């Protein structure tokens, strides 16, 4: 049969606006063709990970959907996207299941998401109560209190749990923006919409 | 807007005698409300924080108490040194401080500092760019602020320029708006201040101090009468420098 | 481990194919490295992401990747390129593994300068520098690799760019430590109980990613080699 449906995948990681890591986007891939093979061709990148899955093999299995999260980080908080790892991005911002079963894409961005007097559009969650379970985001701006008193407003024990990056091209490589696409593949019960090319 | 008026204004006490410090708050600054003991020639040095805690250095007979509209400042100890004049700082408005017009006490009747450079003899209508170079913490994490005291007069704040992780934004007060302008180097950990179209008003000494710390993250776990919380989040004044603009 | 052919030939003009063996652990899982080293000379990054090149390599050199397996093109064969190839990978078992090298015969500025080296008896402690100079040294991760008289490449430990991963052989696990000072631009790697097989020529590389391989898996290559220090291990 000819190929036909093929999933979007320049939508997500050929994107001109990228989500913060605090609201990242999750787009649903589902009933289409799904050929593993083009992901080289829109970016160079610098991490391809791929976790209870074969890199080479994606193209033999079928799934029933595939959810592709997208967000922005810094060089050194790649390290925790990854099952079962520590640090605020991982705890407060986006964790992964220990029986995560997909791949992680990482790749540089100076060149995009970078701004001469700085890039405070990107924000993250520094700290919460909780922290988050797998794939849960977490949206509210409700003010933190870190005194014991009551807070109203922004002031000095007060404090916006949302907090920029503010990336610049002077900054080296572990501060630079890095933007971050997360696939997950879910084997329910119904027919596997998203299979490979077929030959 | 909030006006902060100290009843007493020179106090006469002999060594060993009890010293009473009195602030009226125009409206409510629950708890909000900060006192500084500055000795001639020198750095105003924080005793009391939260109207009721102690800064970690001070003997225990500084005593702050009052809540809402009357603050007290009390002293009932020898009293041997506490020669200087003592200040009502209120944080309501976070950015915005505002301090009281100062209580004369007359005695008869480590690795974190701020040093600042420039500030001379400047023409009136030129500029002068002042520096404020950090050691012994994270710049960065911290926001700054600028405070000036006219040679006599009481203490008030310049500007204020936030960290990196709060879009690091400046406010300025409504005399210095326009006039001045605030700049941050992170990677020196250096603060600036532009001063443009001065005039005879800006004869001051001129402080920078660290503000809010920015990692919350910390400042969860701490108590706030810790010695920790007083390290990491309060206040660190440096030696001002002189800034004389006249014909 | 990765398994090249010992030999290669082939006369001025034709293509020449090396082949690259491995495990689905370093080839297919992370990427394919390939190296050159004329004789007497620092090895030479070719090919990384298993197809790109660097600015000062021809065109005549093309990777390629199928599964577990390697390869590369040398399409018109020149004198010039009677050498050493390498066929280089991270493994998933944090270590960095060399394909033992294949010999080529045709038939018809950033430096790093490296100190250190000297005869100890068997037994005994040295420590090994390396300065570096012309570019971030904060941004890009060290390697040490050494390389007996005669013999392959052989990879020794790695320091990330901000020096907090390291990873070390388990030829040299526990007898061997890297340290950085970025203050002052020096790689350092202090070698105690030292054996008589840790005779060899040691390297001081420059990697082009930032983080450690096990990371950034997908663009890491020993991009600046330096002059190397001789260690003799001898009673």
């Amino acid at each position: 049969p000819n190929v036909t449906n093929l999933c979007p995948f320049h939508e997500v990681f050929n994107a001109t606006r990228f989500a913060s890591v605090y609201a990242w986007n999750r787009t649903r891939i589902s009933n289409c063709v799904a050929d593993y093979s083009v992901l080289y061709n829109f970016a160079p990148f610098f991490a391809f990970k791929c976790y209870g899955v074969s890199p080479t093999k994606l193209n033999d299995l079928c799934f029933t959907n595939v959810y592709a999260d997208s967000f922005v980080i810094k060089g050194n908080e790649v390290s925790q996207i990854a099952p079962g790892q520590t640090g605020n991005i991982a705890d407060y911002n986006y964790k992964l299941p220990d029986d995560f079963t997909g791949c992680v894409i990482a790749w540089n961005s100076n060149k995009l998401d970078s701004k001469h007097s700085g890039n405070y559009d990107y924000w993250y969650r520094l700290f919460r109560k909780s922290k988050l379970k797998p794939f849960e985001r977490d949206i509210s701006t409700e003010i933190y209190q870190a005194g014991n008193k009551p807070c109203k407003g922004k002031g000095p024990n007060c404090y916006f749990p949302l907090q920029s990056y503010g990336f610049r091209p002077t900054y080296g490589v572990g501060h630079q923006p890095y933007r971050v696409v997360v696939l997950s593949f879910e084997l329910l019960h119904a027919p596997a919409t998203v299979c490979g090319p077929k030959k | 807007e909030i006006v902060l008026t100290q009843s007493p204004a020179t106090l006469s006490l002999s060594p060993g005698e009890r010293a009473t410090l009195s602030c009226r708050a125009s409206q409510s600054v629950s708890s909000y409300l900060a006192w500084y003991q500055q000795k001639p020639g020198q750095a105003p040095r924080l005793l009391i924080y939260d109207a009721s805690n102690r800064a970690t250095g001070i003997p225990a007979r500084f005593s702050g108490s009052g809540s809402g509209t009357d603050f007290t400042l009390t002293i009932s100890s020898l009293e041997p040194e506490d020669f200087a004049v003592y200040y009502c700082q209120q944080r309501s408005n976070w950015p915005q401080y505002t301090f009281g017009q100062g209580t004369k006490l007359e005695i008869k009747g480590s690795e974190v500092q701020l040093v600042e450079s420039g500030g001379g003899l400047v023409k009136p209508g030129r500029s002068l760019r002042l520096s404020c170079t950090a050691s012994g913490f994270t710049f960065g994490d911290y926001a700054m602020s600028w405070f000036r005291q006219a040679p006599g007069k009481g203490l008030e704040w310049v500007g204020f320029i936030r960290s990196k992780a709060y879009g690091g934004t400046t406010e300025y007060a409504a005399s210095v708006k326009g006039r001045f302008t605030i700049s941050r180097d992170d990677s020196k950990s250096i603060a600036y201040l532009q001063m443009n179209s001065l005039k005879t008003e800006d004869t001051a000494v001129y402080y920078c101090t660290r503000d809010r710390y920015a990692r919350y993250d910390i400042l969860t776990g701490l108590s706030p009468a810790g010695a920790d919380y007083f390290y990491y989040a309060m206040d660190v004044w440096g030696q001002g420098t002189t800034v004389t603009v006249s014909s | 481990v990765l398994t090249q052919p010992p030999s290669a030939s082939g006369t001025p003009g034709q293509r020449v194919t090396i082949s690259c063996s491995g495990s689905s652990s370093n080839i297919g899982s992370n990427t394919v490295n390939w190296y050159q080293q004329l004789p007497g000379t620092a090895p030479k990054l070719l090919i990384y992401s298993n197809n790109q090149r660097p600015s000062g390599v021809p065109d005549r050199f093309s990777g390629s990747k199928s599964g577990t397996s390697a390869s590369l093109a040398i399409s018109g064969l020149q004198s010039e390129d009677e050498a050493d190839y390498y066929c280089a990978a991270w493994d998933d078992s944090l270590n960095w593994v060399f394909g033992g090298g294949t010999k080529l015969t045709v038939l018809g500025e950033v430096q790093l300068v490296e100190s250190g080296g000297g005869v100890v008896q068997p037994g005994g402690s040295l420590r090994l520098s390396c300065a570096a100079s012309g570019f971030r040294f904060d941004d890009h991760a060290m390697h040490w690799v050494r390389q007996a008289p005669g013999k392959g490449l052989e990879w020794v430990s790695v320091i990330s760019g901000d020096g907090g991963s390291t990873y070390y052989a388990d030829s040299v696990k526990g007898r061997f430590s890297i340290s950085r000072d970025d203050s002052k631009n020096s790689l350092y790697l202090q070698m105690n109980s030292l054996r008589t097989e840790d005779t060899a020529l040691y390297y001081c590389a420059k990697d082009r990613s930032y983080g450690p391989p096990d990371v950034f898996n997908y663009e890491y290559g020993m991009d600046v080699w330096g002059q190397g220090t001789t260690v003799t291990v001898s009673s």
